[PDB]
């Protein structure tokens, strides 16, 4: 990277701490990675992690340089979902093929499948995404998470 | 007014009428399309005897 951006990667690295004293863990590592730019699989992360469970997961340390690699080799990454991937993605469970979800289903699968989510990760995410039916249309809901 | 005019009426009684398979039609009932699902959710009137 330029060390133009590379010096605002720091930044936000540096913001990630909890003391000052330089070390964001194998957790917060995940959420480094995105605010300076990715979304990786929690998988992408784990790789670069080295295999660690809850345990020296939350106790083993990152420093930047420790980091840079990490987020150096993902980033020019592989192949990142698109638009037409995601709709028919979220399309599964229309019973019939319509366009539309109800919000219970659709809160649901994503507390269930993939990389699971918690109801606060769902709520703050679907809400206000249900029209006065109770169906979230998932067209315009995949729209949301690409330009976010 | 306009001349006598000759109408044949072979066929009109089922043209009035309009049957069809309504199996067929209770599944275009079911479809996926918004079109298809709003031009069809009339399957009420098709007769089946």
């Amino acid at each position: 990277f330029s060390e133009e951006q590379t010096a605002e990667f720091k930044e936000a690295f540096q913001l990630f701490d909890r003391t000052g004293d330089g070390k964001i863990l194998y957790s917060q590592c995940g959420d480094v990675m995105r605010a300076l730019g990715q979304n990786p699989t929690n998988a992408e992360v784990m790789k670069v992690l080295g295999n660690p469970k809850s345990d020296e997961m939350n106790l083993k340390t990152l420093k930047f340089e420790q980091f840079l690699p990490m987020m150096q080799t993902i980033a020019k990454n592989k192949d990142q979902g698109c638009f037409e991937d995601y709709v028919e993605g979220l399309r599964v469970f229309d019973k019939e093929g319509n366009g539309t979800v109800m919000g219970a289903e659709i809160r649901h699968v994503l507390v269930t499948l993939g990389e699971k989510m918690t109801e606060e990760e769902v709520e703050q995410l679907v809400a206000g995404h249900e029209d006065s039916n109770g169906c979230i249309n998932y067209e315009e809901l995949v729209r949301m998470v690409l330009s976010g | 007014y306009a001349g006598k005019v000759t109408y044949n009426a072979s066929a009109w009684l089922t043209k009035n009428m309009d049957p069809l398979n309504d199996n067929v039609t209770s599944l275009l009932n079911q479809s996926s399309d918004k079109f298809v699902a709003d031009l069809w959710k009339d399957v009420d009137r098709i007769v089946g005897l």
